[PDB]
């Protein structure tokens, strides 16, 4: 199965695979067998879950043979596996949502220490590999603290997480 | 003799002489002959070619009889939509019972308290119309329960319709409707039709001890309805339920003893006399303020029929619920955000489709205390009408002015049966389950 990464608030696409070209009835089930989205003929019946106002789909490819799952406002606790139910087959899709943020907004003077707060879901092992415009590729565990922060070390740092050969970019706002 | 299965569609014999009935069907001469056979055969109400042929002919009749003005195919098209909020404030909820009949003064003036005015949406979109290479602009009204918008804070934003049936195919549409039509499926020579005639038929029957052979089928009704069934032909003097062998899709029939009749009426323009006013003998006409709402009136012993339905469900052999307790079983509508067919009614009244609030009827039937118990359902006509058989969508003309009355008899109920801690029987929008109830005991065999 394929796994994607969310940017903690944006939308993610979980496409399905079908070659029948019939627009058959499809079901969206999580790991706890709770209904979220489904088909009733040519309808959508929103099941009793916690993604009633967040789960959507790009339904142009109903006749093409792909059923995406669009979830907006992703959170830490929303990371779960989903299965697509077409032609009595189960296609498991894995979704992982993580993020990274700090605690100091603008009071970052010269020579002050840097604090970070990595927000990660349980059951995962992230690896922080931040990239700096000055060439500082600091690698470590989950929580990273830098004792040096000056005027020349400002800007949007490119901090990424390597996990199962997947990595995405983020932005950190530093004001000195 | 020995007979094998077949999938060849039959020819239809109708009694009405409309355009579609004369083009696609033969005349019917009531040559219904039945021969009883002492054989055992397997009958399936869902996996039958006769059921699919009947549903296809009913869908063909629906498409040919009332032509849509707009035919829509699945394709998501980006468009800009504005939100015209029709805000009407409600008063305090009164819990007193009002058994409102047809002689009430509020229904005749058509100024009686019904459903809310839903927020209509205007959208503009550029696509190829009849010409395949030239983009054309259209502006049509859509409701608030069939739209999904990316930005709900702004009045104008990029939005999509539900199910993405957003490809307009134009058609010159005239307000035509079909009357009470009946037909039967007569078999060609060299072929026979077998009917399972046992009283314990529940949709599935691997062993049918009462098989009756015939050359033609029985009387039929083509009135489309969700959550109910009107003017049915197989309404016996009993209540019987059918259960599919793989899922929760069911169809429940009713009894003719309680006389469950159906009356749906929408007043239009009320005028005391054609307009002849002056100094003397001048009188006002009752103008319409909400022409988009209608009324449907439930008559007959509904609670005793509901109790017989509960008894038939408790006496079903495959029912896993509590037999000794019948108060646990309740009728519940699906929650909000579901289909319009899964939120209101969908029945035809001379070309007009009415969407009626089940909640007051649910409170009246299930005797839920503390809620508004009304023996009817307040309706609101939807200009945006969903489809049930094929993946499509249609937009109709604005409704006419005047009274469009309908009289029917309620014979069956479309519902989904779920068994658990609390037996929740929700209702489905499968219109094909009515015809699968009607001819599910019939099965074509090849001589």
């Amino acid at each position: 199965k394929k796994v994607v990464l969310g940017k903690k608030g944006d939308t993610v696409e979980l496409t399905c695979t079908a070659s029948q070209k019939k627009s058959i009835q499809f079901h969206w089930k999580n790991s706890n067998q709770i209904k979220i989205l489904g088909n009733q003929g040519s309808f959508l019946t929103k099941g009793p879950s916690k993604l009633n106002d967040r789960a959507d789909s790009r339904r142009s490819l109903w006749d093409q043979g792909n059923f995406p799952l669009i979830i907006k406002n992703l959170k830490i606790e929303d990371s779960d596996t989903y299965i697509c139910e077409v032609e009595d087959q189960k296609e498991e899709v894995q979704l992982l949502v993580f993020g990274l943020t700090a605690n100091s907004d603008t009071h970052l003077l010269q020579g002050q220490s840097l604090t970070l707060t990595l927000e990660s879901p349980p059951g995962s092992s992230p690896s922080v590999q931040c990239r700096s415009p000055r060439g500082k590729n600091i690698q470590g565990g989950k929580t990273l603290s830098v004792s040096q922060l000056e005027l020349q070390d400002s800007g949007t740092w490119t901090c990424t997480v390597l996990q199962n050969q997947k990595k995405v970019e983020f932005k950190i706002d530093i004001v000195v | 003799p020995a007979w094998r299965n077949a999938s060849i569609p039959l020819f239809c014999a109708t009694k009405n002489r409309d355009t579609w009935g004369t083009i696609q069907c033969l005349p019917d001469n009531d040559d219904y002959q039945e021969i009883a056979l002492n054989v055992t055969e397997a009958f399936d109400a869902w996996n039958n070619t006769v059921t699919e042929q009947a549903v296809e002919d009913v869908w063909n009749l629906f498409e040919t009889s009332i032509k849509p003005c707009v035919k829509l195919t699945p394709l998501c098209v980006a468009m800009n939509c504005t939100r015209n909020m029709t805000t009407s404030t409600g008063t305090t909820d009164t819990q007193n019972i009002t058994i409102i009949n047809d002689t009430s003064p509020c229904v005749r003036a058509d100024n009686c308290t019904g459903l809310k005015e839903e927020e209509m949406v205007d959208c503009q979109f550029n696509m190829t119309g009849l010409e395949r290479d030239k983009r054309k602009q259209y502006t049509e009204a859509w409701y608030s329960k069939d739209v999904i918008c990316d930005n709900n804070t702004s009045s104008r934003s990029k939005c999509y319709m539900n199910h993405c049936n957003t490809s307009v195919i134009t058609e010159s549409c005239d307000k035509h409707y079909w009357d009470a039509m009946r037909f039967r499926y007569c078999a060609p020579p060299g072929f026979a039709l077998l009917r399972c005639n046992d009283t314990n038929y529940s949709g599935f029957a691997p062993n049918c001890s009462k098989v009756v052979a015939a050359t033609c089928t029985r009387m039929m009704e083509t009135q489309s309805s969700t959550w109910f069934g009107f003017n049915g032909t197989r309404a016996e003097n009993r209540t019987y339920i059918y259960w599919h062998g793989k899922n929760n899709r069911t169809i429940i029939s009713l009894n003719n003893f309680y006389n469950l009749t159906m009356h749906c009426k929408r007043p239009g323009n009320k005028t005391v006399l054609p307009i002849m006013s002056g100094f003397k003998f001048h009188s006002k006409p009752v103008i319409n303020k909400k022409p988009r709402q209608a009324w449907c009136w439930f008559k007959g012993e509904w609670k005793e029929a509901m109790q017989e339905v509960k008894e038939t469900l408790a006496k079903h052999p495959r029912y896993k619920g509590n037999r000794s307790r019948t108060e646990n079983i309740k009728f519940k509508a699906p929650g909000r955000g579901s289909d319009p067919e899964a939120a209101y009614m969908w029945t035809n009244c001379r070309g007009e489709f009415l969407y009626c609030n089940m909640t007051w009827f649910l409170n009246w039937v299930d005797n839920r205390t503390g809620q508004k118990q009304r023996n009817y359902a307040p309706c609101h006509i939807r200009q945006i009408i969903n489809t049930w058989h094929r993946v499509g969508k249609n937009v109709y003309l604005p409704p006419r002015e005047g009274e469009l009355t309908c009289n029917s008899t309620v014979t069956s109920i479309i519902a989904n049966i779920d068994t658990g801690d609390q037996t929740d029987i929700t209702f489905s929008a499968e219109v094909a389950e009515l015809y699968r109830l009607e001819l599910g005991d019939y099965k074509l065999v090849e001589i």
